[PDB]
This record gives structure tokens, C-alpha cells and sequence, in this order.
């Protein structure tokens, strides 16, 4: 079968355990068959998800890490933590390259735009900072957020940077022009997670309710979707019974896999605007989820010190 | 790994302050509500029911107060760590910046000056410094 329809099935393919803390974020490697997990014990763990084998542990951050981000080459790894530091890791060398200072609070997010030159950083200090990767200097600064900027993601072309914050706003900016192109204020609660829409979804969203489009999930048990060019909420998924912690598109651009704090991993289609399958993944709060582009595997990182890998079928 | 122990240890001692600060305001809330029940018992002077009820409040007030004074010594004993754990937390930015200076002086002393005498090792270290 094609990668288009892939929905995970119970039970888990693997139940990786060995973290001494809640798991905050899990992502796949773009080319290799290995995955990297981030947890609150300041240990960035590397696990082979095909065989369920623990590979390695990178310990450079002296406080709990929040978000980890690869690059599309898979060589550089950007990691953010609450020690006022960001760390750049050589993935082929498995050692740190540089450490970034300048944030005055918990660095709640980190990302790399597809141009392969800089680093985004959203933090608790109501600002976003731009970091030069090769030199190691803080260049630019998005300012205008009024609360805890939760998590940040750049667009697939590298010209739009969107960030959710605790002030019930989704703010989409251009990278160099430093203006808020879209200050979306429709969510009732803190928006905790966004997900940039892929190209194949750009048609599928447009016939559900061109581009660019953006997802967001908040603590009001709702997942809203927005047109960036117009600036309004087109569609909203309700059916979670707690805080939506991570919202994620399908790689083919039809389904949306989203995890929420009510022990639910629910798949949603905007054609029917409902939840077709709900999965009871863990025994506690589920923080983050990730789905591979070419492989039929969904990894799920949760508070219960276990990371669960589920085969998509 | 020395700062991994400091950051977790200084986080939990602020929770112990928070556990004390939860107990302190709840102590005086139950203390002032005890005297209202003590004044309401004399208003009725059901009287035997309120006597056993107010004795349960005072015993629970003792359990709160004994928890407070146990924690107050625990606040007092662990604070002497905090008047040096926080100082080594400030020193972490200082002592990370001088690793490259100190490891240059240390690796030069440990791979080069192993043959020479004390005066010559001191002269080499003075020249490198």
C-alpha cells in the first residue's frame, strides 16, 4: 500500500524505556532509520526504531530539554533547554559543536528553516531569536509576543515563521521583514502546538473548506486551521477531552494525527471534520508525536517515561 | 554533571519552601477556625459533639504545626546548602569560560614538563601564563 492512507494500529511495535523523566519531544531522522528523543533529565537519547534498540545518549544541556530539531541533511541537531543555552550537535560525530546564550528564560522551542543557515528560538521571555549557525552569533529578534511563546516552526520554503504563544494568538511573521503578517486571535486557550501544512494538503484543505495554510492545537480541546493569506479560522476539530499537546499532519496531506492530554491519539480528517480512530497510547499525559515521511511508523513521547512506536497500516 | 545536581537540588528546595508556604497559611486558617468553633461551643453552653469536633481540629492543628517545625528545621538545615549551591550556580558561567585557559595550562604541564626540575617547571608555567 501507498504512504497516503497510513493510520497506526494498536498495539505498539516497540515500547522503549530507560528515560528517568517525562519525554517532551520525539522526532525521526529524515534519511536514516533511527529516531531521537528528548526528555526532562537533560539526556538526549538516540534509539533505533526499527529494532527497538537503544543506541546512544547525548548529555550536553545542564537543564531539561524541550524541543529538538534536525536538518534535512541529518548532520546537525539543534536542541533547546531551560539553562539559557542552545546546543548544536554534530550527528555524525555525536558531540556538541557550539552553545548559544542570550535568552533570559526557558528556551521552549528550537527549529532550523530549510535554507540550512540559521536557527529559530522561541522562549519564555516573550521574544523569538535568530541564531547564526556557522559563526555562532545572535543576529535578529522577533518582538511583539506578550506571553510565553510555546513552540515555533518555519514554513517549508523558509520564508514564513509561525509561532504560538500563551496569549491565545498564532503569530505568522516573515523571516527578515520582522512584521507579524497574521495575528490570529480565535482560540479560547493557550495554543500549545502548531504544524505547517504540506504542499499536498494545500489542495486538500482548499476543497475541505492556493495556500499557505497552518494548523494549531490549544488547551481549549480544539484544533483550529487557518489560511495565512486571509487570516481567519477556516475549520476546527473538537472531540478531545483535555489539552491538545501535539498536532501533526499526515505526510500525504489528508489526515491529521493529534495527541491530547486525555490519553488520546486521535486521527482527524477535515473532509468529515470528526475523529475516526482514537488510540489509548500510554498511561499518562502524551506530550509529542511524530510520523515518518516514507516509513509506516508513528513514534509517541509521553510523560510516563516510555516512548512507544506504532506501525502504520 | 555537577550543575545537573545543583539545578535539580535547587529546584526541589524551592518546592519545600512552597510546601512550607502551603502549610503556613493553612496553619493560621485552621488556627482561626478553631477559635470560632471554640467560641461557638460556648454559645451553645450537641455540645459534646462540638467538643470532640474541636479536639479533632486541634489535633490536626498539632499535626500541621509539628509538620511545620519539622520542615522549619529542614528549611534551616537545607538553606546552608543554598547559601553555597546558588553561589556555585552563579560561578558556573564564570568557570565554564575559563576551561580553555586552564586546560591549555594543564595539558602543557602534563605532556611537556615531565622531565624538568621544579624551577624549570615553574619557569615553563610562568612563560605559558
Amino acid at each position: 500500500r501507498d504512504p497516503k492512507e497510513w493510520i497506526p494500529r494498536p498495539p505498539e511495535k516497540y515500547a522503549l524505556s530507560g528515560h528517568r523523566s517525562p519525554v517532551t519531544r520525539v522526532i525521526f531522522h529524515p534519511v536514516f532509520s533511527v529516531m531521537v528523543s528528548a526528555s526532562e533529565d537533560a539526556t538526549i537519547k538516540v534509539w533505533d526504531y526499527e529494532t527497538g534498540d537503544f543506541e546512544r545518549t547525548l548529555k550536553g544541556h545542564t537543564d531539561s530539554v524541550q524541543d529538538i530539531s534536525f536538518d534535512h541533511s541529518g548532520k546537525l541537531l539543534a536542541s533547546c533547554s531551560a539553562d539559557m543555552t542552545i546546543k548544536l550537535w554534530d550527528f555524525q560525530g555525536f558531540e556538541c559543536i557550539r552553545t548559544m546564550h542570550g535568552h533570559d528564560h526557558n528556551v521552549s522551542s528550537v527549529a532550523i528553516m530549510p535554507n540550512g543557515d540559521h536557527i529559530v528560538s522561541a522562549s519564555r521571555d516573550k521574544t523569538i531569536k535568530m541564531w547564526e549557525v556557522q559563526t555562532g552569533y545572535c543576529v535578529k529578534t522577533f518582538t511583539g509576543h506578550r506571553e510565553w511563546v510555546r513552540m515555533v516552526r518555519p514554513n517549508q520554503d523558509g520564508t514564513l515563521i509561525a509561532s504560538c504563544s500563551n496569549d491565545q494568538t498564532v503569530r505568522v511573521w516573515v523571516v527578515a521583514t520582522k512584521e507579524c503578517k497574521a495575528e490570529l486571535r480565535e482560540h479560547e486557550h493557550v495554543v500549545e502546538c502548531i504544524s505547517w501544512a504540506p504542499e499536498s494538503s494545500y489542495s486538500s484543505i482548499s476543497e475541505a473548506t492556493p495556500g499557505p495554510f497552518l494548523l494549531s492545537g490549544s488547551r481549549d480541546k480544539t484544533i483550529k486551521m487557518w489560511d495565512v493569506s486571509t487570516g481567519m479560522c477556516l475549520m476546527t476539530l473538537v472531540g478531545h477531552d483535555n489539552w491538545v499537546r501535539g498536532v501533526l499532519f499526515h505526510s500525504g496531506g489528508k489526515f491529521i494525527l493529534s495527541c491530547a492530554d486525555d490519553k488520546t491519539l486521535r486521527v482527524w480528517d477535515y473532509k468529515n471534520k470528526r475523529c475516526m480512530k482514537t488510540l489509548n497510547a500510554h498511561e499518562h499525559f502524551v506530550t509529542s508525536l511524530d510520523f515518518h515521511k516514507t516509513a509506516p511508523y508513528v513514534v509517541t513521547g509521553s510523560v510516563d517515561q516510555t516512548v512507544k512506536v506504532w506501525e502504520c497500516r | 554533571e555537577q550543575q545537573m545536581h545543583l539545578n535539580v537540588g535547587l529546584r526541589k528546595i524551592k518546592e519545600t519552601v512552597d510546601q512550607v508556604e502551603e502549610l503556613r497559611r493553612d496553619l493560621r486558617i485552621k488556627s482561626q477556625e478553631l477559635e470560632v468553633k471554640n467560641a461557638a461551643a460556648n454559645d451553645k453552653l450537641e455540645y459534646a459533639v462540638l467538643i470532640s469536633e474541636a479536639q479533632a481540629i486541634k489535633a490536626d492543628l498539632a499535626a500541621v504545626e509539628a509538620k511545620v517545625n519539622r520542615s522549619t528545621a529542614l528549611l534551616k538545615s537545607l538553606s546552608a546548602e543554598r547559601e553555597r549551591w546558588e553561589k556555585t550556580s552563579e560561578t558556573f558561567k564564570n568557570q565554564m569560560s575559563t576551561i580553555a585557559g586552564d586546560c591549555l595550562l594543564s595539558a602543557a604541564f602534563i605532556a611537556y614538563a615531565g622531565y624538568f626540575d621544579q624551577q624549570m617547571r615553574q619557569n615553563l608555567f610562568t612563560t605559558w601564563s
